[PDB]
């Protein structure tokens, strides 16, 4: 979807061409055609994304970008670290509501040079604003008792003042009635002048979700989870011809109960993780020659509650970062770089940086080469648990990438290989009951993307091979897929819009949870068709149908956990 | 001679205060060792529990894995209870030793002053 705009690379708006690292972009239009009913269901489609889940919607899940650990992808919401990742240290989007997602910018490779901790594999920025005047009413009924009801509007309140609102209700079985998402959202956006502007927002969701728990006679059974999250923010932006600045504060508060319905919620049996993220960002950017220079600051405070994340006491983590961005096109060469210093409450400082140049050696064809370093801070339990060690270092990553992209014969494509040597990986020790920094991984992987037109017929193919390994035992990291093939097929024929979306998931090794001492078993490499259509019954009303898992061809991503089979979704939406 | 029968009359009164000050320090001492040997066992409980679901530790999707985190939280709450209770038994064992030696040399003085 190239030469259309992004903000995720350097924080400010820039043509995707100018971004040397590979970026996929998903739109609200794309999501609607896929009829995706969760955020995982969207990411899963995109190059180098390998997702695991303990069942269906709402259930615990982990993203592995380009072989890296679950904790190695940085997931931002509107360019701020996802609050539901604070406690655990790793990103779980299964609880995050798809109703909110309005665009996805996803830039692979490192970017701690811009964003701070966790940006090792890549960066997934979920954007919850878009500019689409009007108002839309939607619903859907589906397999496993899926029902959805959605309203959403954007209006000029003042013609220099915009309001936006959505409300979403989302229920589905699997548990008992186990996953209930209720989202409300509201934003107000004003233009002081053609270039000065400011916004305020609030959203929140309340989620109930049921799950499979481990049973201990005499002791409560915690198989219900109530999450309440909410998020506020406010900002100024300056959008000038030459200078740009944005100043953005955010607050996020979430309570996560895990309890037993018979015993309470506010009962010692219940666990409760209450987290408050505060963030202040000041980004700035000037145009210099054929490019720009940027310089920002981001401050982050996370406070927790006694008991949260399995830690006795409540902590107050803080991180101040300052970074620099650079861009200059000269001739047919292109040059990005970045550099950041973070100051972390617990571990003091760690600088990070990246650079990359490309070269349009022929017109239309480009070779890009890239190098960068990136890191993951240690997390709450790691530092302050019983297994804790409060003097841990960041996990560190050195990253290397080669690429050739071309435009030939009406076909946009890329072949790329990348090296990724992570170090200091924070690892449990059975013997000492503690965490320590020794630990290492070699990741060599390839990425081929392409996409093209034939007839009234549009394809988005791609291919990944990744081979992740401990750099000591030289053996696979469990649970990754040696390769995936991701393919999309789009025609609107006789006004029927169609979509055939197909994925061969490769082979993956997990632990067999069933016979101690647990061995390994190979999981079948399987193929996964989906079919999707949509019809305008009117210039305001579309009906959308779908079948996921067309061939009922069931299997798993976490050994021992059932994955929804053939499932049908009949949906409708009404715009005006 | 009666300058000295007040130095036994007050010496006997010194072993009286040091006997009560030893009996108070034995009740405080036995109380502490008690709360401690108890809390040390709610700890060792936690630590075996840890080693039970230790097999799930490097595998966060596992669900017995949660049983291992819960185990440590209750061990760390137990460990801070062992440290509170040991500090207090160290405070009681310093004042049993000090009161045993205070009594014991108040008796040596008392025995010298009994010498008519
Ligand atoms: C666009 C491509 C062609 C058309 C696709 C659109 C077809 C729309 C079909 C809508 C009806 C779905 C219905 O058949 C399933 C039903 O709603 N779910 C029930 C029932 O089926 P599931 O096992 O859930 O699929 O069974 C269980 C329990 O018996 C329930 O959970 C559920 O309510
Ligand atoms: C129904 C009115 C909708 C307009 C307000 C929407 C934005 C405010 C969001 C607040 C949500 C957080 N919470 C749970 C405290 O409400
Ligand atoms: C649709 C109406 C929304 C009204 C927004 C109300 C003001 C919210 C202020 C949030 C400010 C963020 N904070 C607290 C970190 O400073
Ligand atoms: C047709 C209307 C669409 C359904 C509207 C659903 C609104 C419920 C939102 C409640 C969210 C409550 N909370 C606490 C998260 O703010
Ligand atoms: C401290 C170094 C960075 C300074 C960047 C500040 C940029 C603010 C942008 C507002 C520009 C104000 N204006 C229109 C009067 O030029
Ligand atoms: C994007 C937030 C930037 C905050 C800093 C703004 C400071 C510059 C303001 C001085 C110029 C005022 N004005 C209206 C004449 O442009
Ligand atoms: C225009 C952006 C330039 C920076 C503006 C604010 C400066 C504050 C930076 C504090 C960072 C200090 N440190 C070493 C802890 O990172
Ligand atoms: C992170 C650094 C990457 C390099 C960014 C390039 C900045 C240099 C621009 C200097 C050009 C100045 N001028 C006016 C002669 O064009």
């Amino acid at each position: 979807s190239p030469d259309t705009l992004v903000v995720t690379a350097n924080r400010f708006e820039q043509p995707r061409s100018t971004v040397l690292a590979p970026t996929t972009v998903v739109t609200r239009q794309d999501i609607d055609r896929w009829q995706s009913t969760s955020v995982n269901d969207v990411l899963r489609r995109l190059p180098g994304v390998d997702i695991t889940q303990n069942g269906g919607s709402g259930q615990l899940s982990s993203i592995f970008i380009r072989g890296t650990n679950a904790s190695h992808v940085l997931v931002l919401i509107d360019g701020v670290r996802l609050n539901l990742a604070g406690v655990s240290g790793s990103a779980d989007l299964s609880q995050f509501p798809i109703a909110l997602v309005q665009r996805v910018e996803y830039i692979r490779g490192p970017r701690s040079a811009v964003y701070g901790s966790d940006a090792i594999g890549g960066v997934v920025n979920i954007i919850t604003t878009r500019d689409e005047p009007g108002t839309e009413i939607s619903a859907g009924w589906g397999s496993n008792s899926y029902q959805n009801y959605d309203v959403s509007t954007q209006q000029q309140l003042g013609d220099k003042t915009r309001v936006t609102l959505l409300g979403d209700y989302a229920h589905t079985h699997g548990d008992n009635d186990g996953f209930l998402s209720k989202t409300l959202y509201g934003a107000l956006e004003h233009n002081f002048t053609d270039a000065w502007s400011g916004f305020v927002r609030g959203y929140g969701y309340d989620n109930r979700t049921n799950y499979d728990a481990y049973y201990s006679p005499g002791s409560p059974l915690l198989d219900t989870r109530k999450l309440y999250s909410q998020s506020w923010d406010a900002g100024l932006r300056y959008n000038g011809e030459l200078i740009k600045s944005q100043l953005i504060t955010s607050y996020s508060h979430s309570k996560d109960y895990n309890y037993d319905p018979h015993y309470g919620r506010y009962d010692s049996s219940a666990t409760l993780d209450e987290m408050k993220q505060y963030t202040v960002q000041w980004a700035n950017n000037v145009i210099v020659g054929h490019g720009s220079i940027g310089a920002g600051v981001d401050w982050q405070k996370q406070t927790t509650t006694p008991g949260t994340g399995y830690v006795e006491d409540g902590y107050d983590q803080r991180n101040t970062g300052i970074y620099l961005t650079g861009l200059q096109q000269v001739g047919d060469f292109t040059f990005e770089g970045a550099a950041r210093s973070d100051d972390n409450s617990q571990f003091g400082r760690h600088g990070t940086w990246q650079t990359s140049a490309g070269w349009e050696f022929i017109e239309g064809y480009r070779f890009i080469a890239s190098y960068g370093t990136s890191y993951k801070a240690p997390n709450l339990g790691q530092l302050y648990g019983f297994y804790g060690n409060p003097n841990l270092d960041p996990e560190k990553s050195k990253q290397w990438e080669g690429a050739f992209e071309g435009l030939t014969a009406g076909v946009n494509w890329r072949i790329s290989g990348y090296r990724n040597d992570v170090s200091d990986l924070i690892d449990y020790d059975d013997h000492t009951l503690k965490y320590y920094n020794e630990g290492k991984a070699r990741i060599k992987g390839v990425e081929a993307t392409a996409n093209f037109d034939t007839g009234p017929l549009t394809h988005t193919v791609s291919y990944d091979y990744v081979d992740a390994r401990n750099a000591i035992t030289d053996t696979p990291l469990l649970r990754r897929a040696k390769q995936q093939v991701k393919y999309q097929l789009d025609w609107q024929l006789y006004d029927f819009d169609w979509g055939i979306t197909y994925q061969y998931l490769g082979t993956r090794y997990d632990k067999d949870y069933s016979s101690y001492p647990y061995q390994t078993v190979k999981m079948g490499g399987v193929s996964l068709w989906d079919l999707a259509v949509a019809y305008p019954v009117t210039s305001h009303l579309t009906v959308r149908g779908k079948i996921a898992n067309l061939f009922d061809k069931d299997y798993e991503t976490v050994y021992g956990y059932q994955t929804a089979g053939r499932e049908y979704t009949l949906s409708g939406s009404y715009t005006f | 001679y009666e300058r000295a029968r007040a130095e036994l009359n007050q010496a006997n009164e010194d072993v009286a205060r040091n006997q009560e000050r030893q009996a108070k320090a034995v009740q405080v001492y036995n109380s502490r060792k008690s709360e401690l040997d108890a809390a040390n066992k709610t700890l060792a409980d936690a630590i075996a529990e840890i080693k039970q679901f230790n097999r799930f530790a490097h595998d966060p999707m596992a669900g017995g894995h949660r049983m291992w985190q819960m185990a440590g939280l209750k061990a760390q709450r137990a460990q801070t209870d062992v440290n509170n209770k040991q500090a207090a038994f160290d405070a009681a064992a310093k004042e049993k030793s000090d009161a045993d030696a205070a009594l014991s040399s108040a008796m040596e003085s008392r025995k010298k002053k009994e010498d008519k």
